[PDB]
């Protein structure tokens, strides 16, 4: 019941946690903040499971909506990453680096509507 | 279990238009086992639009229907959901520079040759009749003239009467309507081949004092144009079928997504009958 | 006046005097006389009384019945394909968009009932979810009409229409349906509007069916012979149908 909105708020922030992890190494370039990004991501990815192996008839849409836009995200992300590693110029990454919060944000748009629906009885 | 989702994004999500569009979508999607998010911006929108359409690409559904708000402007997005494997189709709006899998929306010669037919309904087989035209070069305005055109030749012996446009600075139809039937004493009806023409035209025929002793064939339910309708200054008026255009489209989906892999549109009549 | 003859079926049937109606109207607007049993020639079915006609530059207009060796100018005649998809547009008025049909199809191989099919199952297929369901007519061997519509609705649980790809078809189906007692539960759409199809619409057994348009083909063909007569040519043409159900019957 509140266990379930827990987790969201949990996965919310783990894919908020993973973007600003994300923004950072590529202005700075910090090795560290790229597998702190990537522990978010995992554990995002893993809470949503957890989530689904419950799942309402209802939820299970918005959880398959929310599996797969941050499936977009990392891969955006982890194209992003991939470009700026072989030190293309921001030009070159500029497009996979706003879709990513674009898709970042559309998570946190699935989990507001996750959320709103784990109001119940 | 899981039914695959088809995404529906309307012009407005709120018009009556698109929740006609909504509801057949709705029919065809439990007919094949699907769902339908409907979507749409509260304000027409390039951007809303774009964005939803993001959204539904990013969340891998099964299919995209959408409206175009602006051509030119979706071709990139489009190809992009295409080429993640996503079918795109295009409702009422087209994008036809893309990789669109189809374009849902009315057969307008064939919406011509149904007003042809209903004018030969209204005034027999003799005489002769005019046509009002806002966009004398706008493709699906053609493609009623050339329906239109087709039945009549074919199926009776009316004089279709040809008028000049020019004057009137590419012209407002009360201003083209004069002209037409200044120019000619005996015009038995008049084909408006836009909702505004024939609201034009319809005033301007009641100006002149010439209600029923010429009919009047437009397109598109408007207030004015069902009330004309009501009142005997139009006789019928042809109006698009949303409903249809909501089921095809999702029928289409499926049918790609199923891999049985068109497409235009029916229209109604709407004369005093129909007005309820 | 150009001066035209129409040679008819017989002038036995109120369609063959739609035909004259027709023809007679397009004759006053064209400025012609009619003469229904010279300038021109339109008649139902003859190949080369049609090219001796036409060898001295005589135009023939065969209608209803083509005769397609000749060289007759034109054949007027209904559209089957379109009467085809007319009939799937009224079949889903009649039952909506999902449910089960089935066809009752007396010439397998004839033109315009294969035609008629060709227009249903298109139309059937892009306006619904309808089922065509598929019924093997050799054990009613070639096949009675009334037989095969039994095995249809013996066979299948949930049909909701049948489709008649003719009028024997379409006064065998309803037989069939009456005897079988599913009058009402199965609807029937078919062609051409004999006596009996006209009594099984206004007592509820048969739905609807699609009529040729008499009196526009007479029209049409009068309008061909004078174009080519006044060489205006504008120079095949297929005709439209009517839908007569339960209301439109008075």
């Amino acid at each position: 019941m509140l266990n379930n909105m827990l987790i969201t708020n949990e996965i919310k922030q783990h894919v908020d946690s993973s973007l600003d992890n994300f923004n950072q190494y590529i202005l700075n370039g910090t090795p560290s903040k790229k597998e702190s990004y990537n522990n978010e991501v995992i554990l995002a990815k893993q809470k949503i499971g957890n989530l689904k192996k419950n799942s309402d008839d209802v939820n299970q849409y918005i959880l398959r909506d929310l599996d797969n836009t941050l499936d977009s995200y990392i891969e955006s992300s982890k194209n992003t990453i991939s470009a700026y590693e072989n030190k293309e110029g921001y030009v070159f990454y500029y497009d996979d680096f706003v879709a990513a919060k674009n898709i970042a944000s559309y998570c946190d748009a699935y989990a507001s509507t996750l959320m709103q629906n784990f109001l119940e009885a | 279990p899981i039914k695959p989702k088809i995404v529906l994004i309307s012009h407005i999500k709120t018009n009556p238009y698109w929740l006609d569009i909504k509801a057949g979508a709705e029919r065809a999607a439990k007919e094949r086992g699907a769902v339908v998010e409907f979507l749409g911006p509260t304000t027409a929108s390039t951007e809303d639009g774009l964005k939803l359409f993001d959204m539904a690409t990013s969340a891998k559904v099964s299919g995209i229907i959408t409206y175009v708000q602006e051509e030119g402007q979706y071709k990139k997005k489009i190809n992009s959901a295409m080429e993640k494997g996503i079918p795109v189709v295009t409702i009422a709006s087209d994008e036809e520079d893309s990789n669109r899998i189809a374009y849902v929306g009315t057969d307008n010669v064939l919406a011509g040759q149904v007003a042809g037919k209903e004018m030969v309904k209204q005034i027999g087989t003799s005489g002769n009749v005019a046509i009002v035209m806002g966009g004398k070069n706008v493709k699906n305005q053609k493609e009623r003239v050339e329906g239109f055109t087709q039945y009549i030749k074919s199926n009776s012996n009316l004089k279709i009467v040809d008028t000049d446009s020019s004057d009137a600075m590419l012209l407002e139809a009360e201003i083209i309507t004069r002209k037409i039937l200044n120019r000619n004493d005996n015009i038995n009806a008049l084909f408006c081949t836009s909702a505004l023409d024939g609201i034009g035209a319809a005033r301007a025929v009641k100006d002149l004092n010439y209600k029923d002793r010429v009919k009047i064939i437009c397109f598109d339910d408007l207030d004015d144009t069902l009330s004309n309708i009501r009142n005997g200054l139009v006789s019928a008026t042809i109006v698009q079928k949303s409903n249809e255009m909501g089921y095809r489209a999702v029928n289409i989906i499926m049918d790609k997504i199923e891999g049985k892999s068109k497409s235009l549109i029916d229209v109604n009549v709407i004369n005093k009958s129909d007005v309820d």
